[PDB]
This record gives structure tokens, C-alpha cells and sequence, in this order.
């Protein structure tokens, strides 16, 4: 039971009040069952597409998340992830930074 | 049920050539097998056909597939008393033991032996033990000639029955009447038969 | 050179429930979906029928229709033959498809994966087991092969059909393939266990071929770190490059990109 | 590739234990057990893919399979109901596609054994009225009195089994028709030459196979217990 990756990053460059989208790819996890959640300050943003899940050359799983976002100074984007490999459900959080 | 034949059943007459049919839903088809099954007996695999248009041949039966119609023939040419029998369509949904067998519900076949020279009489047999113990034996009639079951309650009397003397090349029809009361010339008064029948004494 | 790639990944929770998902991919394009919930093939692309006739479509699709069906089946009726020695939950892999070269040449492949592990393949006119597999696989590889319709089909498929349908998918899907998308590039900064890390972001570029290097005027700086090629919604390529450097050492520092949509025109980001 | 079934027939009390078993020496790792009824093709109940695996079919209610070994496939009927009354077919086979089967089990599963009953077995020999009218003989034998109908007839000439010149009626005819139990009638004929009729070292033997208790079941009546048990009836040729 391999544990997934996560990695959260905008379409666009991020530009307070400007619309863009915000992906979060989760890779490298078994088995396919896993439920992905994109989080605003905390709190499930609805209407989040999936993209079909398939998988890579080692036969280890991958699937694409994406929303509608506008970043502020003030809002937090995250994506959480659980998966039977984990005790706990873990949250990668997007640092525009980063 | 996904395997369906036709006709359910069916009475020829020696010689002649039938036809029977066997349709099915089943999905996929990798063959189909024809099975015969005599009275009482087991299963005897008559042909397989595996080809999407496929014919094959055993003796005087030969049969098609068409798994584009999912529609199958048994041809029995020159029919002979012994094709008396079931004859039992399945269908196979795997080339591999992962396979099921789809049964379908058989076809009845009865074949009217070509009696050619008949000689219709009624005789008397005595037991081999008890020589006041007989039964009446009404021979040698032919296919046209019907046995009426019994008249009265204590008179038993059974269906025809056609037996085969191989090495002769020789069948015959019989019945036979007995009872705890009763004679063989009244014995068989109940059935319309021959007016040339021998009663001998 | 492209390979064309059919993906199913199968889930077997226990003796009853089971579901079946494929996704196919030409390069990195996908082109069609098969969801379990779904009776039919879904096409992604406008092309994804490639060159065949509708009566060949279909007649293609009815093929896996019942394919989906009876592996499912198959699966369930391996796992009883096996019994005790394998138990559900299992999770059963395929990717088949060809990689196409020059001169009407190809090579087919079916890999089959078990519990995440390549351990079954097509090949030639049979299955067979790879090194390292489990020897247990030589019962069903038995049953398998006693198959002579499934080898038969098979056979067709990946020696004629694949070739075939995706010689017509290269055709029909060709101003899809040849897109060029131009990278758009942003920096940003953060902290590294110290020293800074700069943060060379590049997204929306397509094919994925791409270079980007940190640069002090026309000095290439070796410690530029390449991430992995990530994806965007939209068929195209994000990617970022890192470099490691001191607080206050930022300024002279550039980003540079080169990708064949630009035509030439690079993109120079200075810090 | 050959497959073997015991018994071949059997006659059971409802509630009763029944075990169906079938024989292969094919080295077959796959067995499967089937049932016959008018009306319907072959329906699969249990099947096998080895030793110690045992799977349900279509209609395994009511059945219990075993495999103990390669060779051996059981169905146990734990408690015997009359709608399990049918014709058992047991099949084998290996890697391909197809079964092999057995010849078949009939089984009669009655409400009740008390009116089971053995036939009386009796031998007419040929009218010399038939010898010089055809030049031909034929043999009566009628077994009487006899419940259930599950019974085999056979001819046997100096100790071998004849099927040539003889037909068995398809269906025992019921003695009393108005009774709810009646007891039932079977003729059979065999038909030969006068000169092998006339030929004094032709023994000529009808044997009824009847159907009925085995060694464990109960009986309370006074009169002897029905048992599975052969009756037969003989007469030796003569001029
Ligand atoms: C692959 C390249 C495709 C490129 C073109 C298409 C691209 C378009 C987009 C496609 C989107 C689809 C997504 C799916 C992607 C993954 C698919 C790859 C797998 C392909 C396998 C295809 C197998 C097809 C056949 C099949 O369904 N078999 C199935 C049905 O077979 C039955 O029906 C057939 C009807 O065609 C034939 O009967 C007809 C028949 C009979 C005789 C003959 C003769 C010529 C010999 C007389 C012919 C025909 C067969 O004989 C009959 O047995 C059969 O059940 C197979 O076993 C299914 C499973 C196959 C795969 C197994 C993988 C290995 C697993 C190992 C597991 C081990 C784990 C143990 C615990
Ligand atoms: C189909 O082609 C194979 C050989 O091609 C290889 O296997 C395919 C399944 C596919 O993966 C290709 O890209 C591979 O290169 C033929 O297999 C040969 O068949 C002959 C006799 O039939 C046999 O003696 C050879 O040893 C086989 N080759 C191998 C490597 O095993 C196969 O016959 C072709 N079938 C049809 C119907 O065209
Ligand atoms: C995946 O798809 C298969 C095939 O449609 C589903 O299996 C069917 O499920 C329905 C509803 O449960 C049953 O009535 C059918 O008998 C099943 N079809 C066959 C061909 O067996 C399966 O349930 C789907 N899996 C999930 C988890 O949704
Ligand atoms: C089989 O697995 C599914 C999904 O994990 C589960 O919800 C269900 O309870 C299981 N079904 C049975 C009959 O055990
Ligand atoms: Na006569
Ligand atoms: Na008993
Ligand atoms: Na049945």
C-alpha cells in the first residue's frame, strides 16, 4: 500500500481577486480507492471536477482535481486526501510561494 | 430460459428426414452440442459446432451454426426406429472449464417402425412354474393398429411395443393381456383390430 | 513515434461486487472514457473514432461489451479455482495497446498487473507468465490458454486492429496532436532549512518538451532543480524549476524558458 | 475420459440423509453435479474445482457437495424432501471446455415407505401356436404387485445380458388406478427362433432389479421389510 502525493498549484499566475484555477494532483498511491476533497479556510468546496483516474508506467494510481478559485490575502486553499495508507487524512495546503 | 428448441416434440415415420431447431440467447457462444438421450439413459454427444457459419456431419445427422442468428439445426436423414430419443441442444459461453452449459429443455423424437409384412394373431402362454397362469399375446400387427386399454377392471392390458431380432432384420409389434379371472379370444375385444387376425386353436 | 495506450483497472471488493474503469490515451492525449456505469465506450475527442466506419465501431464495441462482462466473471471464477490460496480484496491491471514508428511498423503489447504487479502478458499466440511471478498463475495461464476463440481475438486485436485504428486516430486527430501552447512563467520565493529557494512557475505550455534554467546573465546556474511535469485541467503542462541561493544574492538571478511554441522568443524573467 | 456414478437409482424417505456420489479416475480437477427434470434443461446445483473447494451453482438449495479427493464429488441430501425427486447427472473435466458425464442417478423421494413392495416375478413360455404359425418364440415375463415403479428388467440367456428381440413396456401400468398408492404391472417380451427356443441348453432368465429400503431404514409392519432386491423368473428351452 503505497502513499499518495500531493501537489497543489494554480492554472495562472495568482493574482489577489483575479479568477484562476487551482489543481491538486495526487499521485503514486494503492490501492485506486481514495476520497479527495479541495478545502476553502477549512471548508469543502462543492462542484470540484475530477479528472479519470489512470495510471502511470509502474502501475501506481493518479488522478487530477480542479476548481474555480480567486485567491486574497486572507483565504486558505487546501487539498485534502484519505487513503487506507493513512492513519490520518493529510491536507496539503497551496502556498503560491511554493 | 436462454436455450429454446422446436418443436417440443414431433412422430415420423421410419425413413423420413427431420429437422430439429434450437434457438438461444445466450451471450457470448463459443460451440454448441447436440446430445441424444434415450429413455432412462445418459447423454451421448451427437456433433459440435464452434464456427461463427458452421456445418457438421455424423452419419445420417448432420447440423449448422449460425451464431450471427444464434440459431442451430440437427437434420436426422432416413430416420430409423433406434433415433427414438431426446434430442438436447447446449450451448457453451466459454472455450475453458470457466465456462456454464446452457441446456435448452430437448426435443421428443418418436419413429413409427415400417412394419412390411404382418401377420396379426393372438396367442396363449402358459407360466413356466404354474401352468394354470397364462397371458394372451397379441403379435405381429402393424402401426396402424391401435391397443385400447381394458374394458374391464380386473383385465390388465399394455401399450404396444415394437421389438427388433437384429440378426434377422425383423421387427414386430405386441401387446399383452392378462387377468385374475378371461380368455384370449375376448381379450383384445375393446381394440379395433385386423379382421385376418389369426386366433388359433 | 506515438504509443497508444488502453488502461483498465479493475476492483474486486469480495465475491459479489466488482467495477471496471478504462481510460485510453494516444501520447498524452486521452481519448476515450469507460466508466463501469456506463454500457458504451465514451470518446474525449471530436476524432476518437479515428477512421472507422460506424458498422466497425460498433462492432468493435459490442466485442469489449461482452469482454467487460465475461473478465469480470472469469476473474470471480479464477479466484474459486485458486481458493484459499488468493482472497479479495484484488485489483487487477491491463494496459494494452502498440507504439507506432515509421514505415507502417508497430509493436503490440497486454501487460496484465495483479495486486499492482506485472506478472501476465500477451505474447504471440499465447499468455504466459513474466519473471518474478508467483507460481500459482500456472493454473489460470492453463485455463487461460485452453481458450482457443479468446487467443484468436486476441491475436487479431493487437497484431491487426490496434495498428489499424490507430494509424486512422493519427490521421483524424492530427491538428490536435501538432497543437502548440506557449508557457507562461512567474517567480516567487520561500525559505529552505537556513539561504532562499526561488520558484521558476511555468504552465500552459503543450507539447511537454520544454527547458527552463535559472541564469546570472549567460551563466547557467548548475543547482537549477527540474520538478516533475504536472498537469493542467486543459491538456496542457505545468512544471516548475527551484534554485537555492543566499538571502540578498536574488538580484542579477533570471528565469529562462524555451519551448518550440515561442518560435524562437524565449522567455527571460529577471528576479 | 469415463465417469461413474453410485447408486444408480434410489428410493428415500423424505427426511431422510441421502448421499449422491460420483467417481472419476480421469485425474479431472473440475466436477459438477447437475439435476434433470421434464421441462427443463440441466440446471447446475454444485461444482468443483479440486479437493476441498466446493461452489455453489444455480440451484444449490437444499444440497450439500464435498470433494474429499480428486476422484470423489458428493451431493448430500441432509434432509431429503420429495421435490428432490430427479434424475442426478455428475460431470468432470480439466482445463477445456468440455464435461464429461455419468450415466445418471434417479431418485424417488416418497412422503411415506409403508405401501414399498417388491415384485412377484413370472416366466410364459412361447404357444407352440406362435412356433408353427412363424417359426419364432416369444418369452413373457411379468413382474406384479410391485411399489414404488422404480424397476429394471433384463433378459439373460446362459448367464450373458440380451437386448436383440426384446421390448420392455416404457411405463409400469397402476393394478388398482383408483387407489392413491396403486401397485403397479411391467411386461417385457423376448423374442427368438423356434430352433434356439428348442434348444435344451438355452436357459432363459427374466430379472427384475427392484428398488426399495436399504439395510438402515425402519420398518414396523409384520410383513417381510422391502428391500433393494433382485427377482427373477427362469425356464429352460425344449423341443
Ligand atoms: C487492445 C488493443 C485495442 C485497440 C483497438 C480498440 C481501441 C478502442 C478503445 C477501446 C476501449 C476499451 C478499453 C478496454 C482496455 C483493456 C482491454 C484489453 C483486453 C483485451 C482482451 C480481449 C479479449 C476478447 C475475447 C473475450 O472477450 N474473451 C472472453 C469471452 O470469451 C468467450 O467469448 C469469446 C467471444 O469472442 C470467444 O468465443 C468466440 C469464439 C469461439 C471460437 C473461435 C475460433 C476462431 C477459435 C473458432 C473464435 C471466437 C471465446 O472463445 C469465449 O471463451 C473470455 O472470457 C476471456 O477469458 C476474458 C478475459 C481475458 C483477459 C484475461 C487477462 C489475464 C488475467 C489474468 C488473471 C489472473 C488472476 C487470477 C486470480
Ligand atoms: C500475431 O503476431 C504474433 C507475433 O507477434 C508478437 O506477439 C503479438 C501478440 C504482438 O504482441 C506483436 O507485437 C509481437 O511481436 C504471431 O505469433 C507467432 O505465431 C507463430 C505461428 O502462429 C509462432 O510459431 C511464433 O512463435 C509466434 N511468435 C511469437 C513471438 O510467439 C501470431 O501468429 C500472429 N497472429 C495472427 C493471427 O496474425
Ligand atoms: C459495475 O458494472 C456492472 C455491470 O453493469 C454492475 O453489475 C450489475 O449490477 C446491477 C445492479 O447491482 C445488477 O442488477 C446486475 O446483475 C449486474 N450486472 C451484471 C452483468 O452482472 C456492477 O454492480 C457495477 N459496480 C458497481 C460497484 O457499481
Ligand atoms: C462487498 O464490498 C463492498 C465494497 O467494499 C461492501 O460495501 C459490501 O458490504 C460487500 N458486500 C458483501 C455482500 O459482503
Ligand atoms: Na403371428
Ligand atoms: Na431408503
Ligand atoms: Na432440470
Amino acid at each position: 500500500q503505497k502513499t499518495p502525493q500531493i501537489q497543489v498549484y494554480s492554472r495562472h499566475p495568482p493574482e489577489n481577486g483575479k479568477p484562476n484555477i487551482l489543481n491538486c494532483y495526487v499521485t503514486q498511491f494503492h490501492p485506486p480507492h481514495i476520497e479527495i476533497q479541495m478545502l476553502k479556510n477549512g471548508k469543502k468546496i462543492p462542484k470540484v471536477e475530477m479528472s479519470d483516474m489512470s495510471f502511470s508506467k509502474d502501475w501506481s494510481f493518479y488522478i487530477l482535481a480542479h476548481t474555480e478559485f480567486t485567491p486574497t490575502e486572507t483565504d486558505t486553499y487546501a487539498c485534502r486526501v484519505k487513503h487506507a495508507s493513512m492513519a490520518e487524512p493529510k491536507t496539503v495546503y497551496w502556498d503560491r510561494d511554493m | 430460459t436462454q436455450v429454446e428448441q422446436s418443436p417440443q416434440s414431433l412422430v415420423v415415420r421410419q425413413g423420413e428426414n427431420c429437422v430439429l431447431q434450437c434457438n438461444y440467447s445466450v451471450t457470448p457462444d463459443n460451440h454448441l452440442r447436440w446430445f441424444k438421450q434415450d429413455t432412462g439413459k445418459g447423454l451421448v454427444s451427437l456433433t459440435v459446432l464452434v464456427d461463427q457459419k458452421d456445418k457438421t456431419s455424423n452419419g445420417r445427422y448432420s447440423a449448422t451454426l449460425d451464431k450471427d442468428a444464434k440459431h442451430s439445426t440437427l437434420h436426422i436423414t432416413a430416420t430409423l426406429l433406434d433415433d427414438t430419443a431426446t434430442y438436447i441442444c447446449v450451448v457453451g459461453d466459454r472455450g475453458s472449464a470457466l465456462g456454464r452449459l446452457h441446456f435448452g429443455a430437448g426435443t421428443q423424437l418418436i419413429v413409427i417402425p415400417d412394419i412390411q409384412n404382418p401377420d396379426p394373431a393372438v396367442y396363449q402362454l402358459r407360466d413356466s412354474k404354474s401352468s394354470d397362469k397364462s397371458v394372451c399375446l397379441f403379435t405381429d400387427f402393424d402401426s396402424q393398429t391401435n391397443v385400447s386399454q381394458s374394458k374391464d377392471s380386473d383385465v390388465y392390458i399394455t401399450d404396444k411395443c415394437v421389438l427388433d431380432m437384429r440378426s434377422m432384420d425383423f421387427k414386430s409389434n405386441s401387446a399383452v393381456a392378462w387377468s385374475n379371472k378371461f380368455a384370449c379370444a375376448n381379450a383384445f375385444n375393446n381394440s379395433i383390430i385386423p379382421e385376418d387376425t389369426f386366433f388359433p386353436s | 513515434n506515438y504509443t497508444f495506450r488502453c488502461l483498465q483497472m479493475s476492483s474486486f471488493a469480495n465475491r459479489s461486487w466488482s467495477r471496471t474503469d478504462s481510460v485510453v490515451w494516444l501520447g498524452d492525449l486521452q481519448t476515450h472514457r469507460w466508466s463501469n456505469d456506463s454500457a458504451t465506450i465514451s470518446f474525449t475527442k471530436p476524432w476518437s473514432q479515428g477512421k472507422l466506419s460506424n458498422q466497425q465501431w460498433e462492432k468493435l464495441q459490442h466485442m469489449f461489451q461482452v469482454y467487460r462482462v465475461s473478465f469480470t466473471r472469469d476473474i470471480q471464477e479464477l479466484v474459486k479455482m485458486m481458493s484459499p490460496k488468493e482472497d479479495y480484496p484484488i485489483e487487477i491491471q491491463l494496459s494494452a495497446g502498440c507504439e507506432m514508428y515509421p514505415g507502417n511498423a508497430s509493436e503490440s503489447f497486454l501487460h496484465v498487473a495483479f495486486q499492482g504487479k506485472y506478472v501476465v502478458r500477451f505474447w504471440g499466440t499465447s499468455w504466459q507468465t513474466v519473471p518474478g511471478a508467483p507460481s500459482w498463475l500456472d493454473l489460470p495461464i492453463k485455463v487461460l490458454n485452453a481458450d482457443q476463440g479468446t487467443s484468436a481475438t486476441v491475436q487479431m486485436l493487437l497484431n491487426d486492429t490496434c495498428p489499424l485504428f490507430v494509424r486512422g486516430l493519427l490521421e483524424a486527430g492530427k491538428s490536435d496532436l501538432e497543437k502548440q501552447e506557449k508557457p507562461v512563467a512567474w517567480l516567487s520565493s520561500v525559505p529552505s532549512s537556513a539561504h532562499r529557494q526561488l520558484v521558476c512557475h511555468v504552465s500552459g505550455f503543450y507539447p511537454k518538451p520544454v527547458w527552463v534554467m535559472w541564469m546570472r546573465g549567460d551563466q547557467e546556474q548548475q543547482g537549477t532543480h527540474r520538478g516533475d511535469f504536472l498537469p493542467n485541467a486543459d491538456e496542457t503542462w505545468y512544471l516548475q524549476a527551484t534554485l537555492d541561493v543566499e538571502a540578498g544574492e536574488e538580484a542579477g538571478l533570471a528565469c529562462r524558458v524555451k519551448h518550440s511554441s515561442l518560435g524562437g522568443q524565449d522567455i527571460i524573467l529577471y528576479w | 475420459a469415463a465417469v461413474t456414478q453410485s447408486p444408480r437409482n434410489k428410493v428415500a424417505v423424505t427426511g431422510g440423509k441421502v448421499t449422491l456420489s460420483c467417481n472419476q479416475t480421469n485425474n479431472h480437477n473440475n466436477m459438477y453435479w447437475y439435476r434433470q427434470d421434464t421441462g427443463h434443461g440441466l440446471r447446475l446445483i454444485h461444482y468443483s474445482y479440486g479437493a476441498g473447494s466446493t461452489e455453489k451453482g444455480d440451484i444449490p438449495d437444499g444440497y450439500k457437495a464435498s470433494r474429499p479427493s480428486q476422484e470423489n464429488f458428493s451431493l448430500i441430501l441432509e434432509l431429503a424432501t420429495p421435490s428432490q425427486t430427479s434424475v442426478y447427472f455428475c460431470a468432470s473435466g480439466d482445463e477445456g471446455y468440455t464435461q464429461y458425464f455419468g450415466p445418471g442417478t434417479r431418485l424417488l423421494v416418497l412422503e411415506d415407505l409403508r405401501n414399498v413392495t417388491p415384485p412377484k416375478v413370472s416366466l410364459f413360455e412361447p404357444s407352440k401356436a406362435e412356433i408353427s404359425h412363424t417359426q419364432k418364440a416369444t418369452l413373457v415375463c411379468l413382474a406384479t404387485g410391485f411399489y414404488p415403479d422404480h424397476v429394471e428388467l433384463s433378459w439373460w440367456v446362459n448367464g450373458k445380458e440380451v437386448h436383440s428381440g426384446v421390448c420392455t413396456d416404457p411405463q409400469p401400468l397402476k393394478e388398482q388406478p383408483a387407489l392413491n398408492d396403486s401397485r403397479y404391472s411391467l411386461s417385457s417380451r423376448l423374442r427368438v427362433s423356434a430352433t434356439f427356443w428348442q434348444n435344451p441348453r438355452n436357459h432363459f432368465r427374466c430379472q427384475v432389479q427392484f428398488y426399495g429400503l436399504s439395510e438402515n431404514d425402519e420398518w414396523t409392519q409384520d410383513r417381510a421389510k422391502p428391500v433393494t432386491q433382485i427377482v427373477s423368473a427362469e425356464a429352460w428351452g425344449r423341443a
